[PDB]
């Protein structure tokens, strides 16, 4: 449909996945990780009805059905699911077919190692697609974002991986990762709410729940100050309307929830949260680089669309960094869906076409090529 | 020796071919099923021979 | 101390 063999980009994280062409400014479908089924006897006969359904249907159908994510703080687990998720991709949705087209997925630098070699061969046995290319979520967000050089903070619904980047080329040794999600803001609310007598702890009242973060939730720039207020008074609480109707209204929960990225100990986690994770990625990092990395904060994945979110990292940064020095934060309107976007900037380099592995090389070598071609 | 060649290579694309119009041919069979069931699905419930004997007897 | 695409490649094959 295309007039080009471009390649496919798709987006797949813990949370959605993003997919359209490479080229474009946007993704042409997004659609959830998750592949439903129901925990119903059926009754009734010639309903149709399926066994399993994907992405959106899976959401749509929900009220029956249980919903599992293949994909794990950015790992599949489950290759089988995510076969019916890139089927769905590319078929019913984009309508394209990759047997005829490149094509890009995302990961982050530390990912364990089987998520990379199971897309690639799912991607060259299932779809047969001539090319792939396994990319790393910083680089495509400095490509999204305009910056060779930056810290790329990246707290999304799987993992915050923070990798320090300059000049385009890897600083490893300063990866402050840490293993606490916006996946974990989700339980954490879900677990809140509950306390103010609305439990969630199904399937259906957990997608409830990331829909009523995403629209209610921040986490402001100074929280003692926001909770003096929030847990004193009602003028700071905001409703949310339910699919059956009900109304919930959510006071200082609105805020401490997402708090815990600065707080990781609200969730039992050990860690010093992602402002000093941020820091330490600077720090780490050899001191001719430390000044284009403070002048560099780069913002992408999820979470990042907080209120208060870009506002407290450049605080909570400068804050433990050295005075005289600027200190700032890079965080655009295109924050989070910079993943995306990298890859069709990436995907359409004349440089990157040396980098994409063909099905020729990945017969010979199988899909552990992909440790050998791609990073 | 060309056209060994040639002859070679024409039958492989041709494997290759006839499966993309079985592929296609396989999904019109399967689409056309799902479109009978939602048939079924909207005349059902008038198919029947209704309304007579009420008056006859 | 004491694959689907090998399946195709030979059917078009064959």
């Amino acid at each position: 449909d295309e007039d080009e063999t471009t390649a496919l980009v798709c987006d797949n994280g813990s949370g959605l996945v993003k997919a359209g062409f490479a080229g474009d400014d946007a993704p042409r479908a997004v659609f959830p990780s998750i592949v439903g089924r129901p925990r119903h006897q059926g009754v009734m006969v010639g309903m149709g009805q399926k066994d399993s359904y994907v992405g959106d249907e899976a959401q749509s159908k929900r009220g029956i059905l249980t919903l599992k994510y293949p994909i794990e703080h950015g790992i599949i687990t489950n290759w089988d699911d995510m076969e019916k998720i890139w089927h769905h991709t590319f078929y019913n949705e984009l309508r394209v077919a990759p047997e005829e087209h490149p094509t890009l997925l995302t990961e982050a630098p530390l990912n364990p190692k089987a998520n990379r070699e199971k897309m690639t061969q799912i991607m060259f046995e299932t779809f047969n697609v001539p090319a792939m290319y396994v990319a790393i979520q910083a680089v495509l967000s400095l490509y999204a974002s305009g910056r060779t050089t930056g810290i790329v903070l990246d707290s999304g619904d799987g993992v915050t991986h923070n990798v320090p980047i300059y000049e385009g080329y890897a600083l490893p040794h300063a990866i402050m990762r840490l293993d606490l999600a916006g996946r974990d803001l989700t339980d954490y609310l879900m677990k809140i709410l509950t306390e103010r007598g609305y439990s969630f702890v199904t399937t259906a009242e957990r997608e409830i729940v990331r829909d009523i973060k995403e629209k209610l939730c921040y986490v402001a720039l100074d929280f003692e100050n926001e909770m003096a207020t929030a847990a004193s008074s009602s003028s700071l609480e905001k409703s949310y309307e339910l699919p059956d109707g009900q109304v919930i209204t959510i006071g200082n929960e609105r805020f401490r929830c997402p708090e815990t990225l600065f707080q990781p100990s609200f969730i039992g986690m050990e860690s010093a949260g992602i402002h000093e994770t941020t820091y330490n990625s600077i720090m780490k990092c050899d001191i001719d680089i430390r000044k284009d990395l403070y002048a560099n904060n780069v913002m992408s994945g999820g979470t990042t669309m907080y209120p208060g979110i870009a506002d407290r990292m450049q605080k909570e940064i400068t804050a433990l960094a050295p005075s005289t020095m600027k200190i700032k934060i890079i965080a655009p309107p295109e924050r989070k869906y910079s993943v995306w976007i990298g890859g069709s900037i990436l995907a359409s380099l004349s440089t990157f076409q040396q980098m994409w592995i063909t099905k020729q090389e990945y017969d010979e070598a199988g899909p552990s090529i992909v440790h050998r071609k791609c990073f | 020796r060309q056209l060994h060649a040639r002859v070679d290579k024409v039958d492989e694309e041709r494997y290759d071919i006839e499966a993309k119009v079985t592929k296609n041919i396989t999904e019109i069979a399967d689409l056309t099923q799902k479109i009978f069931d939602l048939r079924g699905k909207f005349k059902r419930p008038t198919l029947r021979r209704v309304r007579i004997s009420a008056d006859a007897m | 101390q004491n694959g689907k695409r090998q399946t195709e490649r030979e059917k078009k094959k064959k």
